[PDB]
DNA sequence: AGCACAATTTAACACTTTTGTCAAGC
DNA sequence: GCTTGACAAAAGTGTTAAATTGTGCTATACT
């Protein structure tokens, strides 16, 4: 009832290709793919072939697709033999070995048979290829660009060769030194190559209770403060009262209470039709207005 | 404040996105289908230079020069016309 | 070592390079954490921790041992000669 | 804190400080910011206070600071600990217990004098029911 | 792994328009 | 009560350099 025991009863069932048979069906494939282009450019070209030769040709992209499937299929095995060594790492064996087959793909179109290698010999580079690079890309619950990826693990071999020479983990600054980099960039490094621990986990010990439900929602409201918010509101309101109707206007305009927008001084100014410096002046006389002792005293508790 | 644009898919559902007024709405949007949408407006300016994925063509192209081809064409071809009648 | 002494064209081994000894620490390190042998020393006075020491353990199963009882060199139980 | 202190329950033990923003702070709060002068800061208060029902003197500080030496952990730049202490004075409700199996809550605490005493005007410190 | 190269994001900076302020004045 | 101009800080805006990021590729043979 296992998924990947299925596969590999199937992939086997093909007959691997000898040599002589890799070169035959390389031949098939470039010829067709050629046939089938120079038939589309001659309708850009305008022009014509022999009614006989167009029907041949057509048969030869048929033929040519045939030789490119049975090539895929006679080399599966090699993409599962070199899956092997990556299981483990983050990645199931099934991912592996279909982004491997994604390297095998492009492998036989860029495969050249005129310079007489083995496939294999070929085929293992795009292979292995294909599923670092997959690795580096999906492995990671947060995604890591290949590129750090790639320090991440250069950082970690640095880290254990010098490991072995120093009887010691060695300090950022040899790290640092080693690799010709600034220790700060190492720290950064090692904050990049942490992983994430699991909510699910349980870490009850005696309990059962799992660590999702152990985290603080800082954004929820405060009760006491939604409360004394509305009361702050209200004890403001209450202190514009006193100010000049123009007075309470401009204030709160320039904080925006009253339409959660601030307002710049010329914008302020070209609603009540004056100039932006008086706007400015405004404020600064109902600022000390607003800082007299009887307004303020209850607004300092506040 | 907000003014409404409409946006057709390739299927042909259409989607309202609300936008604020003083803003220069897009002439595509990826909508809640997961699909790119048209503005039904008047533009709708420019596709982007979208450039063209490499293909196994491109790949064969560059290591066989087409007279190479044209050769491996000729033997096939003269291998095809070998069981018309020719040969039995 | 297996796969990495297979790996390779030959001569270039060296015996630090065939082995990472990253999986010898993480076992030591790994089993003194996360281990249900391995615990915390119970010290609200001498009495808990001597006798935190000196228990035993079974995978009923929870025993501390006896006084005069001394352990053979195995491991089996010697009772007092 | 300084050495030798006395702390109670949500009292400051080590002012520290995190970045915050964009604060987008609400035009109430400015308002007063204006009113009363208090710039409002670009940072957010995450400062360690001792826990509800704790209390005691502080024993003594361990400080661990990146700038000198301190080998503290990716990230960490400086590191406290504060030890607190107590006496803790047997209270009713505290647990007490024999050599033999047998313990209770101490249920009350009865004053030295309307304590049963031998003829020597001995108080009993304990009494246990039968 | 490691590098080359292209494609795209981010920084950097100049330079321009805004926005807040001053002193002096209608 | 209000406006002017000089002016500097501040916030946009366009232009460039730097960095980051993504993709292709590696030919003994190896299933």
């Amino acid at each position: 009832a296992d998924s990947v025991r299925a596969y590999l009863k199937q992939i086997g069932k093909v007959a691997l290709l000898n040599a002589e048979e890799e070169v035959e069906l390389a031949k098939r494939i470039e010829a067709g793919l050629y046939a089938t282009q120079k038939l589309a450019e001659l309708a850009e070209k305008g022009e014509k072939l022999p009614v006989q030769q167009r029907r041949d040709m057509q048969w030869i992209c048929r033929d040519g697709d045939r030789a490119k499937n049975h090539l895929l299929e006679a080399n599966l095995r090699l993409v599962v033999s070199l899956a092997k060594r990556y299981t483990g790492r983050g990645m199931a064996f099934l991912d592996l070995i279909q982004e491997g087959n994604l390297g095998l793909i492009r492998a036989v179109e860029k495969f050249d048979y005129t310079k007489g290698y083995k496939f294999s010999t070929y085929a293992t580079w795009w292979i292995r290829q294909a599923i670092t690079r997959a690795m580096a890309d999906q492995a990671r619950t947060i995604r890591i660009p290949v590129h750090m990826v790639e320090v991440i693990n250069k950082l970690g071999r640095i880290q254990r060769e010098l490991l072995q020479d120093l009887g010691r983990e060695p300090t950022p600054e040899e790290l640092a030194k080693e690799m010709d980099i600034t220790p700060e960039k190492v720290l950064e490094i090692q904050q990049y190559a942490r992983e994430p621990i699991s909510l699910d986990q349980t870490i009850g010990d005696e309990g059962d209770s799992q660590l999702g439900d152990f985290i603080e929602d800082s954004e929820a409201v405060v009760a006491v403060d939604a409360v004394s918010f509305t009361l702050l509101q209200d004890q403001l309101q209450s202190v514009l009262e006193t100010l000049s109707e123009r007075e309470a206007g401009v204030v709160r305009l320039r904080f925006g209470l009253t339409d959660g927008q601030p307002r710049t001084l010329d914008e302020i100014g070209q609603v009540y039709g004056v100039t932006r410096e008086r706007i400015r002046q405004i404020e600064s006389k109902t600022m000390s207005k607003l800082r007299h002792p009887s307004r303020s005293q209850v607004l300092r508790d506040y | 404040p907000r003014q409404v644009a409409r946006y057709r898919t390739d299927n042909g559902e259409e989607f309202d996105v609300p936008f604020a007024d003083d803003a220069e709405i897009p002439g595509t949007w990826l909508c809640r289908n997961g699909l790119e949408g048209t503005l039904i407006e008047g533009d709708v300016p420019e596709p982007k230079k979208v450039k063209p994925p490499r293909t196994h063509w491109d790949m064969l192209l560059e290591r066989r020069s087409v007279e190479e081809l044209e050769e491996l064409l000729k033997e096939r071809l003269d291998l095809i016309k070998a069981k018309r009648r020719g040969t039995g | 070592v297996r796969e990495r002494m297979t790996t390779q064209d030959v001569e270039a081994i060296t015996p630090q390079t065939l082995i990472n000894i990253r999986p010898v620490v993480a076992a030591i390190k790994e089993f003194f954490g996360t281990s249900q042998l391995s615990q915390f020393m119970d010290q609200n006075n001498p009495l808990s921790g001597l006798t935190h020491k000196r228990r035993l353990l079974a995978l009923g199963l929870i025993g501390s041992l006896s006084v005069y009882a001394r352990v053979n060199p195995f491991g089996f139980i010697e009772t007092p000669d | 804190v300084r050495i030798g202190a006395e702390v109670r329950d949500g009292d400051i033990l080590v002012g520290k400080v995190t970045p915050k923003g964009e604060t987008e702070l609400t035009p109430e709060e400015r308002l007063l910011r204006a009113i009363f002068g208090e710039k409002a800061r670009e940072v957010r208060d995450t400062s360690l206070k001792v826990p509800h029902g704790e209390s005691g003197k502080v024993i003594g500080i361990r400080v661990f600071s990146r700038e000198d030496d301190d080998e503290l952990p990716a990230g960490v730049n400086e590191l406290v600990r504060v030890y607190v202490a107590q006496k803790r004075k047997i209270s009713d409700g505290d647990k007490l217990a024999g050599r033999h199996g047998n313990k209770g809550v101490i249920g009350k605490i009865l004053p030295v004098e309307d304590m049963p005493f031998l003829p020597d005007g001995t108080p009993v410190d304990i009494i246990l029911n039968t």
